[PDB]
RNA sequence: GCGGGGUGGAGCAGCCUGGUAGCUCGUCGGGCUCAUAACCCGAAGGUCGUCGGUUCAAAUCCGGCCCCCGCAACCA
RNA sequence: CUGAAACUCAAAGGAAUUGACGGGGGCCCGCACAAGCGGUGGAGCAUGUGGUUUAAUUCGAAGCAACGCGAAGAACCUUACCAGGCCUUGACAUGCUAGGGAACCCGGGUGAAAGCCUGGGGUGCCCCGCGAGGGGAGCCCUAGCACAGGUGCUGCAUGGCCGUCGUCAGCUCGUGCCGUGAGGUGUUGGGUUAAGUCCCGCAACGAGCGCAACCCCCGCCGUUAGUUGCCAGCGGUUCGGCCGGGCACUCUAACGGGACUGCCCGCGAAAGCGGGAGGAAGGAGGGGACGACGUCUGGUCAGCAUGGCCCUUACGGCCUGGGCGACACACGUGCUACAAUGCCCACUACAAAGCGAUGCCACCCGGCAACGGGGAGCUAAUCGCAAAAAGGUGGGCCCAGUUCGGAUUGGGGUCUGCAACCCGACCCCAUGAAGCCGGAAUCGCUAGUAAUCGCGGAUCAGCCAUGCCGCGGUGAAUAC
């Protein structure tokens, strides 16, 4: 089970309670982030590369 | 208490309201 | 597995990001997952001629994207006609006012992503990755460059025992925050597998 | 509990063949994976195979046990004890 | 033929003087150790070889049978 | 004393080199011990794990550095496991052959759904088009071929990312010198520091990755700006900064200043060390970000990437149900407690960081209540979440397994969701368990810390969150 998952996700599906979000970018069922779209492992990928806007790391 | 559901403290505990914690 | 990565570190001081837009809570999504459909076509095409920086601005329904590349000749086309095909490739998945520019790159040997992806190759047409490392180097400093080290891992020459190997010379303070860090990954793959090249070129501080 | 201001939920195909068969009078055998149905008072008498997630467990409906769902009734788990 | 004996898994107490089953090791659960041993903390398990009898009550007293240790079996 | 052989091994050795280790030495350091303060180990419960059980209880994680860990949200979904029912260029990409018509929306039979069978309805272009009619190709359907697809195996073939020793003071390089050579030298030596920190010395002289600095938060002051924020003054004031009026003050959020052993006494060859002053701040100001060469053939083929090995009417895929939530037991992390420095009720104070347009929801009403029906404001320094809570005043309880404790269950309701049987949270009536301070053993913390108190956020329909990431209130003891 993979990428007929990945699929699967985006298609509106048999009730509304069965949706479940997908990271957009490598598919992660687990950890994702509704204001990027993305997985907490893609969400430090992007964002060190600086690809993510107004992005940065907090220190305080 | 602050497991105790039929208190004041209790409630605040769950974060919830009752006759035992009104609002 | 230890150190930091050297860029999203420099983010804000002396490194700038390459999404400038704003967006509110229900909108970001949507643009960020564009610019990342984007930058896969434009890599998927524009890797041929060296693709360096992909810069993305914003306004209202409307983008300019702002490519660096070491060919600008191989991007335009003949006479505004390669870029110009991009164009319409381009607002067919934008939907939107895809303004395509290309611009210089003054030295390929002073930018990261194309130090390491030229090693990346060599390594791709069986060539020896040790001295091809010390080369790559070697071309970067000779560019006046203040410092620079080249990190190539996995199973060098192929073999079993994957292996990490690397080079350096000059300074590369990346510990430093007022010192600029240029830092670019390649991905070379072969038949035994897929190696990883790692460059950090130390253009100067300010 | 099921939210008393709204109904007293019963899958729609099974309900029809209750009803269907209390016309012609019942009774064959309901082979069934509506364990979240409620058994219902015009379910009492008949003998319904409702799905564990293995077997379609025969269970005679009484008068008695109206109110509750049916997989209460077809058991999930096998357990024997340890040792 | 005479004397002694059988009690948790091993080896010994308790029997004489009836009511109450104990000691060391071992087993099991926990702890220290990277880990094992040792060591420390808790805990299980004998219905007393049997069948009979005395008694209010029998591991204990008395009888039967069974198995074990020791000694005897000489003039011939 | 003289003194073999058979057999047997692929070495037995000598000195020196770099390490590691020592129940060797020396000098140092780390809440390492000690000094303290609060716990864990017992109990009830939440959660993770080992076992066992199970049709299945998917999988990885394994001593410090696995165990509220991946999982920042398991009823279906997730979901990789099992039972049953099904699909074959296929849930998906990029191509070609040909058939329909393209496309898209609406319902029907059947069945748990999936699926299998079915009944509808009109294609642009550019074209011979007053005409039968014809295709190109935006697209769907259909019989095939390519090829798809695999969370199937291998972290002992890998990239990436991370843990880790360790925020430890270290790890090397160039040249010269030394040695046959491994290598040494520098980097050792005196002193000093949080530090290979700086000083002094020297066949060494410099260079590099680390330390530190540069960046963020906080503590003082300033410039700039004055609404939705603030109100010192005056005037109105329905008695609310509500109106005039103002940016002074609090604040909000950008740019600066300031701290440097700079001054004084002194000890010092020096670097620094003790003390003194000025100052909001003193000797790295508090915290953060940041983790050298390498080690662990460390972790992750299950986030992704990827060689290879393996499957093809199935190790792929669609669904309905169940399992991941089992329970003779063992362990880890936790929550709530055993009470009077406490429990309970009423009235009454003072935070911060966040969050919010089928979202937060003021206020009004129905309800014991969860909630339900109204309904205003707010794209939010405006409106809301919102009460902060420990605290303060008053009153009750009176040492009791209790007005302590709130598990277990019975009965009744609200909500989310298609659906709460397995298997959600919440409210109410009743039930009121263990537990009287915890065996051997064992953990954390050096100051705005520990202890105690509440608040928010991510995930998220709801939620098993007592978890995690933050935020303020109150606020210690002790280091010979
Ligand atoms: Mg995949
Ligand atoms: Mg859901
Ligand atoms: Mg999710
Ligand atoms: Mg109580
Ligand atoms: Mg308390
Ligand atoms: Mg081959
Ligand atoms: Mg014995
Ligand atoms: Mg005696
Ligand atoms: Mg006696
Ligand atoms: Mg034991
Ligand atoms: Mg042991
Ligand atoms: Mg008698
Ligand atoms: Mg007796
Ligand atoms: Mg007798
Ligand atoms: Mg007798
Ligand atoms: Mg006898
Ligand atoms: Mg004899
Ligand atoms: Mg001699
Ligand atoms: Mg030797
Ligand atoms: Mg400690
Ligand atoms: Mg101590
Ligand atoms: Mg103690
Ligand atoms: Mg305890
Ligand atoms: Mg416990
Ligand atoms: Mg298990
Ligand atoms: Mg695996
Ligand atoms: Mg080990
Ligand atoms: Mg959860
Ligand atoms: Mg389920
Ligand atoms: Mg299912
Ligand atoms: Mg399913
Ligand atoms: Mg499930
Ligand atoms: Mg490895
Ligand atoms: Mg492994
Ligand atoms: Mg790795
Ligand atoms: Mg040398
Ligand atoms: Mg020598
Ligand atoms: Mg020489
Ligand atoms: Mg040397
Ligand atoms: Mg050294
Ligand atoms: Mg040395
Ligand atoms: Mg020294
Ligand atoms: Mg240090
Ligand atoms: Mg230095
Ligand atoms: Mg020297
Ligand atoms: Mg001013
Ligand atoms: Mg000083
Ligand atoms: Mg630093
Ligand atoms: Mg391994
Ligand atoms: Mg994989
Ligand atoms: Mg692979
Ligand atoms: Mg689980
Ligand atoms: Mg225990
Ligand atoms: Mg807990
Ligand atoms: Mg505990
Ligand atoms: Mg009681
Ligand atoms: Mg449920
Ligand atoms: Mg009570
Ligand atoms: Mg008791
Ligand atoms: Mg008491
Ligand atoms: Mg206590
Ligand atoms: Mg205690
Ligand atoms: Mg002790
Ligand atoms: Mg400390
Ligand atoms: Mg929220
Ligand atoms: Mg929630
Ligand atoms: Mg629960
Ligand atoms: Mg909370
Ligand atoms: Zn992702």
């Amino acid at each position: 089970a993979r990428k007929a998952l990945i699929e699967k996700a985006k298609r509106t599906p048999k009730f509304k309670v069965r949706a479940y979000t997908r990271c957009v970018r490598c598919g992660r069922a687990r950890s994702v982030y509704r204001f990027f779209g993305l997985c907490r492992i893609c969400l430090r990928e992007l964002a060190h590369k600086g690809q993510l806007p107004g992005v940065r790391k907090a220190s305080w | 208490g602050k497991g105790d559901r039929r208190t004041r403290r209790g409630k605040i505990w769950r974060g919830t309201y009752g006759k035992y914690r009104p609002r | 597995g230890n150190k930091i990565h050297p860029i999203g570190f420099r983010l804000g001081i002396t490194r700038d990001w390459e999404s400038r837009w704003y967006a509110g809570k229900k909108q970001y999504r949507h643009l960020l997952l564009e610019d990342q459909r984007i930058r896969g076509l434009l890599e998927k095409e524009l890797y041929s001629a060296g693709l360096a920086r992909v810069d993305i601005e914003r306004a209202a329904d409307n983008v300019a994207v702002t490519v660096h590349v070491a060919k600008p000749g191989v991007v335009i086309g003949r006479g505004g006609e390669r870029i110009r095909v991009l164009r319409e490739e381009l607002a067919k998945l934008t939907g939107k006012n895809v303004a395509l520019n290309v611009q210089e790159v003054q030295n390929p040997n002073l930018s990261a992503p194309l130090v390491a992806q030229r090693v990346a190759e060599q390594i791709e047409r069986r060539f020896a990755v040790r001295r091809a490392i010390k080369q790559a180097v070697q071309r970067v400093m000779e560019s006046g460059a203040k410092g620079a080290k080249v990190i190539v891992s996995g199973r060098i020459g192929g073999a079993e025992q994957a292996r990490t190997e690397w080079a350096a010379q000059g300074r590369v303070p990346l510990h430093t925050l007022r010192a600029n860090i240029d830092y670019g990954f390649a991905l070379a793959r072969t038949t035994y597998g897929v190696l990883g090249v790692k460059a950090y070129i130390f253009l100067g501080e300010v | 509990p099921r939210s008393l201001k709204k109904g007293v939920f019963v899958d729609d195909h099974l309900l029809e063949k209750v009803l269907e068969l209390n016309a012609k009078g019942e009774k064959r055998l309901i082979k069934t994976w509506s364990r979240r149905s409620t058994i219902v008072p015009e379910m009492v008498g008949h003998t319904i195979a409702v799905y564990n997630g293995k077997q379609h467990v025969p269970v005679y409906i009484t008068e008695n046990m109206v109110g509750h769902k049916l997989g209460e009734f077809a058991p999930t788990r096998t357990y024997r004890g340890h040792g």
